[PDB]
């Protein structure tokens, strides 16, 4: 839900896999378990927790408090029923669904948000229900259930984009677009960060900037950064929060690998141990290394091993297999030269290949018109 | 997109045996290599 | 009647086969007349003209 | 012959474990093949004839038809039964050098079934002889205890062929120390011999040199861009205009088949 | 005997295939003459213009 | 051997005669018929004798190109009396192996031919001098007529391009 129990219960990823940081997560998890009715989440995730000595102590109180608040919400729902009114019943069933989201049960919250989903007097309240399903869909990390209500509730707005409602849906677009590997369409989502504010519901502002600095720093080239973020005052204002981001931006834009490789271990360690950003940590590393190799190798035709080894600050035996794997596997440039131990490429990818970029659509289109010939008479 | 999972699985699975991360080792390989 | 349908049918084979080059001539000539009359009715539209409403 | 085909499934299954004779069912069992689908007989029957055709290392036919057969039969079960045809599928796929792993299928059966074969089916790409030779027999129980160890005892000698094929997709010219020592094969005889066998294929070009003992190479594999282009894509223009021209016939004749009745 | 039913039978079937080729020439004349009537109707239309 | 009735008992020399058949097919450069023939032979009749796996291992070594394994493995053949026939196989493949190793793309030095080629008996330097017909330099083998072909004058391909244009007006404008 929108309560801090989404983040406290969201730290279960770093609570489960690593055993070193599993002390603070169980510290604020066990301490914060008495808040927002955290019984069912940690009881389901009890396998990654301590023994049953202190576990069975508070369960007797939480199981009766859950029934007390549940029967009080049922009494309020019965008092609001059989009466002339729309917002009262929607607030009763909606509050019951919010408590059922606090306990973490999507069955009674599924039928509850289905009933109040059918009692929507306007489309804005319906989109609010959709967001109420997204705030728990982030914890449940479901794929289609979060795209169905947004795909159906996306069209037919007719009321214009609000300041933080449509921007909040844009933040959700940043969430599911950072989860997926789609970047060329996600590089335009965070452009409205000026209207964003500190939203304790899903992600803090510093966490939103910290999460978008990877897709923006890697998924964008130098002109895209110079136009979008370098020209904008957003990163110019928020760079003072953490001095490291300024180093990873001025070092990458300045093409200084001596500090980039020495300080890249912080990006490697911080990149993992995250809820939604950890399973994709391998794509940012390789994509950023091939992006930097294409950046430096773009303006450089021939490169000796001296200036390259001194520039990157690493042995030749490692960049040898690096380029060996990234020429065939990565497919970034043409054949490499090693007759004089000097990387020398040609890259004839403009004159003839610029016209040869359509031969793929010509061959696939040729098979497609062969299928068109297959449709003939059958 | 399952199209990118071929390269991500190629390099990710390729490095699953040894030198998985290798980013933490460069700091020790700078002075030795 | 039974065996005569072959040799009697050959007359229809020649009468229908002879129409190939004929329909070739029509489809190759009627489009030349189509562009002739098309340019004849197209050249009627002249630059000097009056503007109405 | 539906019932006769179902009897042929159990007879061929009786001939599946140990028959190994190909004088009758091969080139004699092949019949007119009437409409016999049953929506499952393509999966199980094609899996049977693919298991029979899996002894000669079929690379083109059994790949596409057995992968399609894996894509068939989704009605009842596509997880508990497709794990074996998927196992043999990737086993015969890793022989070509390019082994596609599990990407579009998410089920907790092929994972546990593929865990012992995973490290080696990924170890085929790198192609290490001495280490992986001991890694296979180290913990190898099921994939080598499957019987007669035929395809794996041929794979132990196929590692060098998949590796040299990875070199064929990799750089063309061969060095004397870097890539020869990297491939665990320091022998200028079979190196230049196999590389020459790759030159006589016609898909790539290379050269050999000897000045002080090391093998030099100009490694100019520049594409035909600005190098005899007319002779390069001349047959591409003629062939593409012939296929697109018979496609123009294929868009001129159907209109005749349309106006034929009216 | 067995000739008029077998020899003239396969010769009559070959004559039916010849009738199929004359059906290809036939319907080619049909659609070619209908399209010919279309072009003649358009050129006759601009003739009316 | 190839009969419908399977009641015929398999003879002990059947695999031997089929081994001589594979030796003849591999000797006559018919290795394609061997590749398409590798399907019927795996019947698992004995699979413990070295003669059953000998043709497939020797042919696989032929595909690998490692000739040192065959020469060092010459003493591994048992007392079976086809060793002289194996020497005949080497006598009928020495022209293909020696012919492919002496292609002479750019240049090769004799210090390698001493190891790749056979013993110091002057049979290859005499027969190959009258077979290949090349020049003999100062203890070195020179290679001529390598990438020396002059490109076309663009006259004939222009004529065939004109004929292709004629065919384009033909096929593109035939029914009209």
């Amino acid at each position: 839900p929108k309560n801090p129990d989404l983040r406290i219960a969201q730290l279960r990823f770093l609570l489960s896999l690593p055993e070193h940081r599993g002390d603070a997560a169980v510290r604020d998890e066990l301490m914060a378990a008495v808040r927002d009715n955290n019984m069912a989440p940690y009881y389901e995730a009890l396998c990654k927790s301590l023994d049953w000595q202190i576990d069975v102590d508070l369960l007797n109180k939480m199981k009766k408090a859950n029934e007390d608040e549940l029967k009080r919400l049922d009494e309020e729902l019965e008092d609001a029923e059989k009466n002339l009114g729309e917002s009262e019943i929607r607030d009763a069933m909606m509050a019951k669904a919010e408590y059922l989201c606090r306990i973490g049960d999507k069955e009674g919250a599924l039928t509850a948000f289905r009933k109040t989903y059918d009692k929507t007097v306007a489309l804005g309240h319906r989109l609010d229900i959709v967001f109420y399903l997204l705030r728990i869909g982030l914890f449940y990390m479901d794929n289609d259930l979060i795209t169905r209500n947004t795909e159906k509730a996306k069209s037919l707005i007719e009321e214009g984009g609000d300041w933080d409602r449509r921007n909040r849906l844009k933040v959700y677009q940043g969430l599911y677009c950072v989860a997926i590997r789609d970047f060329k369409q996600a590089a335009e989502l965070f452009l409205d960060t000026v209207s964003t504010f500190t939203s304790y519901e899903l992600m803090d502002y510093k966490t939103f900037v910290t999460y978008t600095v990877y897709v923006s720093m890697i998924a964008l080239e130098r002109p895209d950064l110079r136009e979008k973020v370098i020209k904008g005052a957003e990163i110019l204002e928020v760079l003072h929060s953490l001095p490291a981001v300024r180093q990873y931006l001025f070092s990458l834009y300045e093409c200084r690998y001596s500090v980039f490789f020495q300080s890249l271990a912080v990006v490697e360690q911080e990149m993992k141990k995250d809820w939604l950003f950890a399973p994709h940590y391998r794509y940012y590393v390789r994509e950023m290394r091939i992006h930097a190799y294409s950046q430096l190798l773009e303006s450089y035709r021939s490169l000796t091993l001296g200036y390259m080894a001194e520039a990157f600050g690493v042995g030749v035996e490692f960049i040898d297999q690096e380029l060996s794997r990234f020429i065939a596997a990565g497919r970034l440039h043409c054949k490499i030269d090693k007759v004089n131990e000097i990387v020398e490429t040609n890259r004839p990818d403009s004159k003839n290949w610029q016209y040869q970029e359509t031969i793929k659509k010509g061959d696939l289109l040729l098979n497609r018109v062969q299928k068109l010939s297959r449709v003939i008479n059958m | 997109v399952w199209e990118d999972n071929w390269d991500d699985d190629n390099v990710e699975d390729d490095f699953s045996n040894q030198l998985r991360a290798e980013l933490e080792k460069h700091g020790y390989k700078m002075e030795t290599s | 009647d039974l065996y005569s349908r072959y040799k009697k049918l050959q007359q229809e084979l020649e009468f229908l086969e002879v129409q190939e080059e004929y329909i070739k001539d029509e489809q190759k000539n009627l489009k030349k007349e189509f562009l002739h009359a098309q340019e004849e009715v197209k050249r009627i539209q002249s630059i000097p003209l009056v503007i109405g409403q | 012959a539906d019932g006769q085909a179902t009897l042929l499934n159990l007879l061929l299954r009786n001939y599946l474990h140990y028959s190994l004779y190909d004088q009758a069912e091969k080139l004699v069992s092949k019949s007119v093949f009437p409409e016999q689908a049953n929506n499952n007989e393509w999966a199980r029957y094609l899996y049977y004839t693919g298991r029979i055709k899996a002894i000669q290392l079929e690379y083109s036919e059994a790949r596409r038809t057995m992968t399609n057969a894996l894509r068939k039969a989704p009605q009842h079960t596509a997880v508990g039964f497709k794990q074996t045809v998927h196992k043999l599928l990737i086993v015969v796929e890793l022989l070509l050098g390019e082994i596609p792993d599990r990407l579009q299928f998410r089920q907790p059966s092929l994972k546990r079934s593929l865990m012992p074969y995973f490290l080696l089916t990924q170890a085929v790409r790198t192609g290490n002889l001495a280490k992986f030779n001991q890694v296979l027999d180290q913990f190898g129980e099921k994939f080598q205890a499957d019987g007669t160890y035929t395809l794996i005892i041929r794979l132990r000698h196929n590692v060098i062929k998949t590796g040299v094929r990875m070199i064929s997709l990799s750089y063309s010219r061969i060095s004397l120390a870097d890539i020869a020592q990297k491939l665990q094969l320091d022998s200028p005889e079979d190196a230049e011999f196999i590389v020459a066998k790759a030159i006589r294929d016609g898909v790539i070009e290379a050269s050999i040199n000897h000045e002080k003992g090391y093998v030099q190479s100009k490694e100019m594999i520049d594409i035909y861009s600005t190098r005899e282009p007319q002779l390069a894509f001349h047959q591409r223009i003629s062939f593409c205009l012939d296929i697109h021209n018979m496609s123009v016939k294929a868009m001129r004749f159907p209109p005749k088949s349309y106006n034929k009745d009216l | 005997l067995e000739e008029g039913k077998a020899g003239s039978g396969l010769r009559q079937y070959y004559l039916s295939k010849i009738e199929e080729l004359q059906l290809i020439v036939n319907d080619k004349s049909q659609n070619l003459r209908r399209l010919q009537a279309q072009r003649n109707e358009l050129n006759a239309k601009v003739r009316l213009l | 051997y190839f009969d419908y009735k399977e009641q015929l008992p398999e003879s002990a020399y059947m695999h031997q005669l089929l081994g001589l058949n594979l030796l003849f097919l591999l000797s006559q450069n018919r290795v394609a018929e061997f590749h398409t023939e590798l399907e019927r032979l795996p019947a698992k009749d004995i699979q413990t004798n070295v003669y059953i796996k000998h043709p497939v291992s020797l042919e696989q070594y032929l595909m690998e190109g490692s000739y040192n394994k065959v020469f060092l493995a010459k003493g591994n053949i048992p007392a079976e009396s086809y060793t002289f026939f194996i020497d005949i196989l080497l006598d009928t493949i020495r022209d293909e192996i020696a012919g492919c190793i002496e292609k002479a793309y750019e240049k090769i030095l004799f210090t390698e031919a001493t190891r790749i080629l056979f013993f110091n008996t002057p049979k290859k330097m005499t027969d190959y001098a009258k077979k290949r017909g090349w020049v003999l330099g100062p203890n070195n083998y020179y290679s001529f007529a390598s990438q020396q072909q002059k490109p076309e004058d663009t006259t004939i391909p222009s004529t065939e391009l004109a004929k292709q244009v004629i065919e384009y007006a033909r096929q593109l404008e035939m029914i009209v």
